């Protein structure tokens, strides 16, 4: 289920795109604009915890009984922002890890 | 035999191109379709759908001689391909590649029974017991 | 449910029933009645096999073996030629009202195995028949002693204005789908 | 929840080997709470495609390709309730299916494969929640195993030789009950393989031992077929509310 | 938990109501979402009527999704634009020559004339579905995207995948058919097998 | 001549067409095809109880493939064409079909390896991340604020009134097009306040709900 | 055996498909038990 299904589910339907309105009239502004979402492979972290001075630290399971901390670990994503914002500037991408 | 003696041997070749796209067009058999009768034919992409996915619509001998039209099958190369096999006057064969199925079946003409004006009314009140009279009075 | 006595296991046990007395349902889940036998019908089987054949619910979907429908010509020079001689040999029937009655045949086979079943007889059946259905039935049967017990029916056809005398664009009825309205009838309504 | 009344909790037939009868709450729950077997294992899922291409290439006809009509005598084969296709000759494909999945080319642990002859059908399924059991297998009215095989778990106390090894080995393979509808199953290799008393010797397969029919609970009492049944049930609580 | 086995068509009987017998199967998707997808194929013993047709427990009518009532199983056969009996009885049965199977499918032949073009059938379905005013383009539109997806989800909801999808259904009736005419054994609910 | 126009010549000169199905992995080796696109030779002998036919590879294709017959009954089949000039043709009609199978070469490890070597994929498996903590940068003001600031300075809707005429001028130009206009759409052909467009609006003109209660307003009729 | 016929004894011991049967049997006594339990404070309420 970590494996797979969840990036099935990654791998299933994330991409969105969305256009900005027309906003009829602005003038010869060439058509409203239109931002893309890409995303990759997602990445999980080894059982860590946070302290509160914000730092990491590793998540004992012997240090979640004794906290009374709920074991769980960091879930990351590569993410991909995508630009066929209907202008001259198509196909201009940026990447996120996130 | 020579179904039952002839031995033979021919050079197969398979082109990278072609002058054109090859098909199938499949009729059924139960029909026993003399395409001898076909003194000409239309074929056009169908016009519900309002193009290379377009089912085909075919109109032999003028627009109401002969009709049929064409759904194309799901997959023709999922896991094989299809070839057309041609003999040539060298005797070596060609071979041919299938881009696309289409399935072509036959097509009443006029009629027309609008089952909309009254009749998915009638229906509720259907005993079974008439039908024909309804089709004169349209 | 440890009880066997040599029959049915009735008034379902106990609480189900304790439960659906207190409630007073106004028909227990398993209704039940014990038939008694005065005089002889207590010491003879036979009387009360009598009451058995007399008390015991039949229905006509019960009694028949086969029904089939059949086009019929002539209503004694049938198409049946097994049955030809048997519609034949009748006379006496008023056939003068039978040339206009249902060309269509429709013939329904009887049980023998179920004659014997509940002890009946043809002339109960033919009397039956025409006592629900009316006199727009006919009705015609073979005897008892035949290859196989057969009625075959049709319809009172009485020569005068039951002859698209009005042509009231309905069409009152149709034939085919008719012999199939009474024999859906046939074997559903009647309880012999 | 969903469908309720005349249906109740009493036991059915193939949960043999799935799960211990013994091992439920004393309380309205029983019956209704269950327990996993000791040797019953769960599907985790496959996807049976690329089994299906071979399974064209074995020659298997397509729905599309064929009319049903045109092909009234071939055996229909069934992949997780999808009618994949018909196979003229199924016997060999289900020889060949089998030796694929005793070659552990084919996972025994996932795919099942069922054939009807009375339906002339054959199922199958990959799906993920199928309960499955390891079995003996026996062939030719006869064990597979060798006991040189038994040496090779010696040597992996020491060496190597897996579990996994030994289902390499396809010596035994793991079985869900729709399988076993079909199977002939041995209770024990040594008396079934007698021929003096062969009522039949058509076994297929053969348990590793009744007791792994047992639960977690049942198994701590001995002999508990020599005590009354439910008491086994009320140590199977009980034994939960012992302290220790 | 213990669930029955999806994509797998079973037949109970529905006696304790005006249905003589009922064929069920999930069609829940692989991975997408398993929406459940549960379909069921009543046979309905109404086995009366008056003067009509004097046989109406013939009549068995399929419970569509979404539907506001149930519908013959027929009527989508024409909605799948098969409006020759001959393809349609291959669909439920590469065998037809007995007689026997012949006879009981019969009655349902009978309700397919009433509608025979897949326009007015799709049409239908849908003004069965609700009532999106007098354009029926949109019911249509509607019932073909149940028809792709919200109907056999489990096999595709691809539009040439709907010839596909009616070869099931025909197993499913026939399945169901037989276990109404009775050489089909009553599928068990307490077998693990049909179960997850 | 015509788009729609389909050749009937391969039909109506009964032209039979062989068809052949092929695995993808000799389709591969096909698609490097010798030369002009020759990928080796047919072979066929035929006896009075038995007709084989085979195709044995290029010899540079190779750096025999026993043929099934298959039936065509039940279903007329014919080939039809579409050019790179878009010109419809039917060459001709199906007089057989057959398949290109394995025979004496193979029994599974191969097929398995190849169905190993066309994948050459991660399924898509979510293979670790092991382990990262890339946080994320703050940018002392918002950015998309910050470019809305670049954006934001160079202009402003704090605009003059030298217009209780120039403004005039463009309605006859709008209400030319249409009788009546939204409030918005007003305020967007203007550069001044809604208070003050309100007070010009007022001036030539009354205004609706227009059965929408939207503030819509239009030019006297008066 | 086949049907559920234990023929040994306790003594005996129990064949592993006539312990399973055996098993069966004791949850049909157990399970009406249980329900005749719930039921019983029920029914009397209303005759109360």
């Amino acid at each position: 289920f970590i494996q797979m299904s969840v990036q099935r589910i990654v791998e299933d339907a994330p991409p969105i795109d969305l256009q900005a309105e027309a906003q009829h009239a602005s003038g010869e502004v060439e058509e409203p604009p239109r931002y893309l979402l890409k995303f990759e492979q997602i990445y999980l972290s080894k059982p860590t915890h946070w302290e509160r001075d914000g730092a990491p630290s590793p998540m004992m399971p012997n240090e979640a009984r004794l906290r009374n901390l709920t074991y769980s670990a960091p879930l990351y994503v590569d993410i991909t922002k995508t630009v066929i914002k209907e202008g001259e500037e198509q196909l201009q991408t940026q990447h996120q890890k996130t | 035999g020579p179904s039952s003696q002839n031995v033979t041997e021919y050079v197969v070749r398979v082109p990278k191109n072609t002058t054109k796209k090859y098909n199938i067009m499949a009729f059924n058999a139960a029909d026993k379709v003399n395409f001898a009768t076909w003194n000409q034919a239309r074929l056009e992409r169908d016009l519900s759908n309002k193009p290379e996915d377009q089912p085909w619509l075919l109109r032999v001998n003028g627009k109401s001689g002969r009709k049929f039209k064409g759904i194309k099958k799901g997959g023709v190369t999922e896991n094989t391909s299809y070839y057309i096999f041609t003999q040539c006057p060298d005797g070596a064969f060609e071979a041919f590649p299938v881009h696309n199925w289409y399935n072509f079946t036959p097509l009443a003409r006029h009629r027309t029974l609008t089952a909309e004006e009254a009749e998915e009314e009638w229906e509720r009140r259907n005993k079974v017991l008439n039908h024909f009279s309804i089709m004169q009075q349209r | 449910f440890h009880y066997a006595g040599v029959s049915a296991k009735n008034v379902t046990l106990g609480v189900p029933r304790l439960k659906e007395l207190i409630n007073i349902s106004k028909k227990p889940k398993t209704p039940s009645l014990t038939v008694f036998l005065l005089g002889q019908s207590a010491r003879d089987a036979e009387r009360a096999k009598d009451i058995l054949c007399r008390l015991e619910h039949t229905t006509l979907r019960k009694v028949t073996a086969n029904t089939a429908i059949y086009y019929d010509p002539n209503p004694q020079s049938t198409v049946v030629a097994e049955d030809q001689e048997w519609v034949n040999v009748y006379y006496e029937m008023p056939d003068f009202d039978v040339a206009r009655i249902s060309p269509w045949l429709l013939r329904v086979e009887l049980d023998r195995k179920h004659m014997t079943d509940r002890k009946l007889t043809m002339e109960q059946i033919a009397e039956k028949i025409n006592a629900g259905f009316g006199d727009d039935l006919n009705c015609i049967f073979n005897d008892d002693n035949a290859e196989k017990l057969v009625l075959r029916i049709r319809i009172m056809n009485s020569d005068e204005n039951k002859m698209q005398e009005e042509e009231e664009v309905v069409d009152k009825m149709d034939d085919d789908v008719f012999l199939r309205c009474i024999e859906s009838n046939m074997l559903t309504d009647m309880t012999l | 929840r969903d469908g309720k009344l005349a249906k109740p909790r009493q036991l059915h037939n193939t949960l043999w080997g799935m799960v211990c009868p013994a091992e439920t709450p004393e309380g309205h729950a029983v019956g209704l709470v269950k327990n996993l077997a000791l040797m019953a294992y769960i599907s985790v899922g496959s996807q049976p495609s690329p089994i299906l291409e071979f399974l064209e290439e074995w020659s298997m006809e397509n729905l599309e390709e064929i009319s049903p009509a045109a092909i009234a005598d071939a055996t229909k084969i069934f992949v997780n309730g999808c009618w994949v296709g018909i196979h003229k000759d199924p016997e060999q494909l289900m020889n060949t299916l089998r030796k694929l999945r005793r070659q552990m080319d084919i996972i025994v642990s996932e795919v099942s494969m069922i054939r009807d002859i009375r339906e002339r059908e054959i199922r199958i399924y990959t799906d993920a929640g199928r309960i499955c059991r390891p079995l003996l297998i026996v062939e030719k009215q006869k064990l597979l195993l060798k006991k040189r095989h038994i040496d090779q778990l010696k040597e992996r106390e020491y060496n190597n030789y897996s579990w996994q090894d030994l289902v390499a080995s396809g010596v035994v393979e793991y079985i869900d009950t729709l399988e076993e509808e079909t199977v002939m199953l041995a209770m024990t290799p040594d008396d079934l393989q007698e021929k003096e008393v062969a009522y039949c010797s058509t076994y297929t397969h053969c348990e590793i031992h009744p007791s792994m029919i047992l639960g977690v609970c049942a198994s701590i009492i001995p002999f508990p077929d020599h005590n009354q049944s439910p008491r086994n049930t009320y140590q199977s609580a009980m034994g939960k509310q012992a302290m220790g | 938990q213990e669930k029955m086995a999806t994509n797998t068509v079973y037949v109970f009987a529905k006696k304790d109501s005006k249905y003589a017998y009922t064929g069920e199967c999930r069609s829940c998707l692989e991975n997408s979402s398993r929406p459940t997808s549960t379909i069921w194929v009543s046979m309905l013993a109404r086995g009366g009527q008056g003067a009509k047709k004097s046989a109406i427990g013939q009549r068995i009518v399929a419970t569509l999704p979404y539907i506001k009532q149930e519908v013959p199983i027929i009527i989508v056969f024409r909605a799948l634009g098969f409006v020759s009996d001959r393809d349609i009885l291959e669909h439920i049965i590469y065998d037809f020559e007995d007689p026997e199977m012949m006879e009981m499918v019969k009655p349902s032949l009978d309700e397919a004339f009433v509608i025979q073009e897949q326009n007015v059938a799709l049409n239908f379905i849908g003004s069965r579905g609700a009532k999106p005013g007098v354009t029926k383009e949109k019911r249509i539109k509607y019932a073909k995207e149940v028809l792709q997806k919200e109907m056999l989800p489990h096999v595709g909801v691809s539009d040439f995948c709907e010839t596909k999808k009616a070869y099931f259904l025909g197993y499913m009736v026939h399945r169901l058919l037989l276990a109404a005419l009775g050489r089909r054994e009553l599928d068990d609910r307490d077998h693990y097998g049909n179960k997850r | 001549a015509e788009r729609g126009e389909l050749d009937l010549t391969g039909a109506k000169q009964n032209t039979g067409v062989w068809l052949v199905k092929v695995p993808k992995y000799l389709s591969q080796q096909w698609a490097k095809a010798s030369g002009r696109g020759e990928v080796g030779k047919l072979r066929i002998a035929k006896t009075q109880g038995r007709t084989e036919v085979s195709f044995t590879l290029n010899e540079d294709l190779a750096n025999e493939h026993p043929f099934v017959l298959q039936s065509v009954g039940g279903q007329t089949l014919t080939v039809f064409t579409e050019s790179s000039s878009d010109k419809l043709s039917l060459e001709g009609i199906v007089v057989q079909r057959a398949e290109c199978r394995p025979a004496a070469s193979e029994n599974y490890m191969r097929l398995k390896r190849l169905q190993i070597e066309e994948s050459s994929k991660p399924v898509r498996l979510s293979q670790q991340l092991d382990k990262v903590v890339t946080t994320n940068y703050k940018p002392v003001a918002n950015h998309q604020y910050n470019i809305e600031y670049e954006r934001k300075k160079k202009e402003d809707g704090k605009r003059a009134r030298a217009d209780k005429q120039h403004v005039l001028d463009m309605l006859f130009s709008a209400f030319e097009k249409h009788q009546y206009y939204n409030l918005k759409d007003l305020v967007d052909i203007t550069k001044q306040p809604v208070v003050y467009l309100k007070e010009i609006l007022k001036e030539i003109g009354v205004q609706n709900v227009k059965g929408i209660h939207k503030n819509t307003w239009e030019l006297k009729p008066e | 055996e086949s049907r559920g016929f234990v023929e040994n004894s306790y003594l005996a011991g129990l064949t592993p498909t006539e312990f399973f049967f055996h098993a069966m049997g004791g949850r049909e006594g157990l399970i009406d038990t249980a329900v005749k339990t719930a039921e019983t404070g029920y029914i009397q309420r209303r005759l109360i």
